[PDB]
């Protein structure tokens, strides 16, 4: 009676970096809801592109120590704060972001000079605290990859400190199945529950996961253009002893073993 | 002052330090076992039976550890004390099998 | 479910020294039985030794079962089932591997 | 250089060259002393006036059981300085995270407290202030206040940084080890990763335990390690 | 109880984790 | 069952020969028929192994089942520490 339709039943935004969304898909035949929920969860967790800082270059700072003057936070803690920055972007490849700031004050995500296609989800995120009137320039490395992907190149070693950034824009995902019976009408209802870090709304993550899943199974529909006698043994057939020993050394006992390896043939072909 | 001060081995004691394959007991420090009772300075019940007894435990039990340890010995990944892996080495293999 | 603990034939890990201890007990039992036939010991002395030498061996195997599991195969499926207290105890495992 | 102003007070009573396990009849003014609180004892060191409480006067020192008035004389085991110095005070101990019994409702599930067994007083290089842009810790002069023995000594520090006494202090890295007894100075570029430090100590401990476990096997002498 | 035991059965330590004597990721949350 | 109390077996922790003064202990016959020594003092036995000596202390009123200069394998019972139904045995 009904058609397969989806709807958002719950939608909460109790943060600038924590969005919640619950979605319903119905009616579904028996066994389909589990398949959709499993695949969608995999797409949401790793197949969705995420943008975050991967490397940090401390320009004009030859200290190379764990701490620098004028900044309360240690160098390692600054990288930790950078790793928490939530970014949304459509960039292809890699870009460069710069943080050149004044003396005393608070360095926040609002102070990051951004490449054209990227945005700061929450500009209030704290990077570092400045005490002494000293300028600080930071060379960021903005990259956009999937959660499941892995990268090995790390700019070798040129005083650029790598940031082990996790590329998940969907913090968590879960699916639930509700089955309703009417005597013989077994329909299933699929609930999709998505948590995002604000880089994309849960409704958007639902569409991207669906599109990424479809793009995976499109190639299976691709087409390409067109252009215009174990029971007989070598013992029985009369063979020279020289040839017989050579075959026996190579575990060629039957004739099938002989044809599987490639005046021997002249005598053999007649029988 | 007087509290401030301003400033490796080889073979054994270096393989042992680094964990590289080495005997458990240093061969240069292995004391030869002294002569013991010769079945005539000893009571009965401690003498050798003068004729080896069938035991049904005379063969070492086949193990996954022994086969892998022998396979690793010929590869050079491991260096056993002898041709056959001892029960100590097989037990050690289980701890570090992964 | 995810870890999927599961026991196999070789998961029932036996103490490495069981072969030695059983063989040693057999030698003492065989030597004593031979002298019992000679008349150097009486029936009760043979009876006590047979019971006690095999009980002490069994208890020692049970005693050494946990330290062997801990030191060699800490994640042994049979060990984790009993050591964690989920199912079974040392005595029941001893019936399987001792 | 940079000697601190050697001022003199009126209540100054020098305790140098006194018996250790004996108490003093009089009572000291705690405002004039640094109060060092440890697990087994409370340690007092004369505090000359200063804009920041960094100047220590080791001429008179007192040790008392924690939160008690009966002062004593610490067991001095080193030639403590006779001049005012600036020492960075950093404690050394363990966290005693315990699970107390629960009888009253809403009783805490855990009780986390820090127990101090030793306190390190690292002299500032040339007695330079913390706010000084050229501040750096002189790791040569470190004093250890042990709670268990209620004694104060000087750290036996081994300097492995190439450069001798003329080296650059900014590259120093004090490595305290063995229950606060072995002090070693190494170059900062040679710092060990904290993961390496933990794994190194665990590898040494387990290796010795494994050998003892395998020692009882009768083919141990004819077995290899790997 | 088995599942919880496996969860809390932490890292391999010492000689069970490294082949040789030494002589890891950081997560912000 | 037969020792009438708690019995602990001191096993050899290392291979090697056992050195002790047999005069310090009293000869006896065990309940199994094996000759042995009864120890009434804090006797210390020496196991000279491949690497080093491995002195072991034997508490009093404990049977010493081995002999001087005897070679003992590891995990082999050396001494028994000794710190009433009547059954008819037909033969």
């Amino acid at each position: 009676t009904r058609t397969l339709q989806w709807k958002c039943v719950e939608s909460r935004r109790d943060s600038k970096r924590l969005y919640y969304g619950r979605f319903i898909l119905s009616p579904l035949m028996k066994g389909q809801a589990d398949t959709i929920g499993i695949a969608m969860r995999r797409a949401l967790l790793g197949e969705i592109e995420g943008t975050c800082i991967t490397r940090a270059k401390f320009e004009n700072i030859p200290h190379d120590y764990s701490n620098i003057v004028g900044i309360q936070e240690s160098v390692h803690e600054i990288l930790m704060n950078l790793n928490e920055i939530v970014l949304k972007s459509n960039l292809y490849g890699t870009r460069n972001a710069l943080i050149c700031v004044q003396g005393p004050g608070y360095i926040t995500a609002r102070d990051i000079i951004l490449p054209p296609s990227v945005e700061i989800v929450d500009n209030t995120q704290h990077i570092a605290t400045l005490t002494e009137p000293i300028n600080l320039c930071i060379g960021l490395k903005i990259e956009r990859n999937r959660g499941y992907s892995l990268k090995m190149s790390n700019n070798f070693e040129d005083r650029s400190y790598p940031i082990d950034a996790v590329f998940m824009p969907v913090q968590n995902a879960n699916h639930s199945i509700h089955s309703y019976g009417n005597g013989n009408e077994k329909q299933e209802i699929l609930f999709i529950e998505i948590w995002t870090n604000g880089s994309l709304t849960p409704k958007e993550a639902l569409h991207e996961a669906s599109r990424n899943l479809i793009n995976l199974f499109i190639p299976f529909l691709h087409v390409e253009e067109e252009t215009f006698f174990q029971y007989i043994f070598i013992d029985q057939l009369e063979l020279p002893p020289r040839i017989y020993n050579c075959l026996k050394k190579s575990n060629i006992h039957t004739l099938l073993d002989l044809l599987n390896n490639s005046k021997l043939l002249d005598i053999l072909e007649k029988k | 002052n007087g509290f401030v001060v301003y400033n490796e081995e080889t073979g054994f004691e270096l393989d042992k330090k680094l964990g590289r394959p080495h005997p458990f007991i240093d061969p240069t420090k292995k004391k030869q076992i002294e002569t013991t009772l010769t079945s005539d300075e000893s009571w009965w019940n401690w003498r050798k039976p003068e004729k080896e007894q069938w035991s049904r435990w005379q063969r070492r039990r086949p193990d996954v550890e022994t086969v892998f340890l022998k396979a690793m010995a010929e590869t050079g990944q491991v260096k056993l004390y002898g041709k056959e892996p001892t029960l100590t080495e097989t037990s050690l293999y289980r701890a570090r099998r992964h | 479910t995810a870890t999927s603990i599961s026991l196999g034939i070789d998961d029932l890990l036996t103490i490495p020294s069981k072969g030695w201890l059983v063989q040693d007990a057999e030698q003492q039992s065989l030597i004593l039985e031979k002298h019992h036939h000679y008349g150097n010991v009486h029936a009760v002395e043979k009876l006590r030794q047979s019971i006690e030498i095999w009980y002490a061996t069994s208890e020692y195997l049970r005693q050494e079962m946990n330290p062997n599991f801990r030191m060699t195969d800490p994640f042994n499926p049979v060990h984790m089932m009993s050591f964690s207290g989920a199912r079974g105890n040392a005595s029941q495992v001893h019936q399987l591997v001792g | 250089d940079g000697d601190i102003a050697f001022v003199q007070s009126k209540s100054f009573i020098s305790t140098q060259g006194w018996d250790s396990e004996m108490v003093v009849d009089y009572r000291i003014n705690e405002d004039e002393f640094h109060k060092i609180s440890l697990l087994d004892c409370d340690f007092f060191i004369r505090k000359p006036p200063d804009p920041d409480n960094d100047v220590y006067d080791f001429r008179e020192m007192y040790v008392t059981p924690p939160d008690t008035d009966i002062y004593s004389v610490p067991r001095v085991l080193a030639p403590m300085p006779q001049k005012y110095i600036r020492c960075a005070m950093s404690d050394y101990g363990c966290y005693d995270v315990t699970e107390p019994p629960i009888d009253a409702p809403r009783d805490p599930l855990y009780k986390s407290e820090r127990e101090i067994s030793k306190v390190f007083l690292t002299k500032h290089y040339r007695n330079r202030r913390l706010n000084d842009p050229e501040f750096v810790l002189d790791f040569e002069e470190i004093y250890v206040i042990d709670s268990k023995t209620k004694s104060i000594t000087r750290a036996r520090v081994l300097v492995t940084v190439p450069g001798g006494r003329k080296r650059d202090r900014k590259d120093d890295l004090l490595v305290i080890r063995d229950n606060g007894n072995s002090f070693k100075i190494i170059h900062v570029g040679e710092r060990d990763d904290p993961t390496t430090v933990i794994e190194r100590e665990e590898w040494t401990k387990t290796r010795e335990d494994m050998e003892k476990h395998l020692r009882k096997l009768r083919d141990f002498s004819v077995s290899n390690w790997f | 109880l088995i599942g919880l035991y496996v969860l809390t059965s932490g890292t391999r330590r010492g000689i069970c984790a490294n082949r040789y004597n030494p002589c890891e990721p950081f997560f912000c949350n | 069952v037969f020792t009438g109390g708690t019995a602990e077996h001191v096993r050899a922790p290392y291979n090697g020969k056992i050195k002790f003064n047999e005069d310090l202990v009293h000869p006896t016959r065990t309940r199994h028929g094996h000759p042995a020594f009864l120890c009434y003092i804090d006797l210390s036995v020496i196991i000279e192994s491949e690497d080093i000596i491995h002195s072991v202390t034997i508490p009093p009123k404990s049977f010493l089942l081995v002999q001087n200069d005897q070679y003992v394998e590891s995990e082999q019972v050396i001494a028994e520490i000794r710190e009433k139904e009547r059954v008819r045995k037909y033969i």
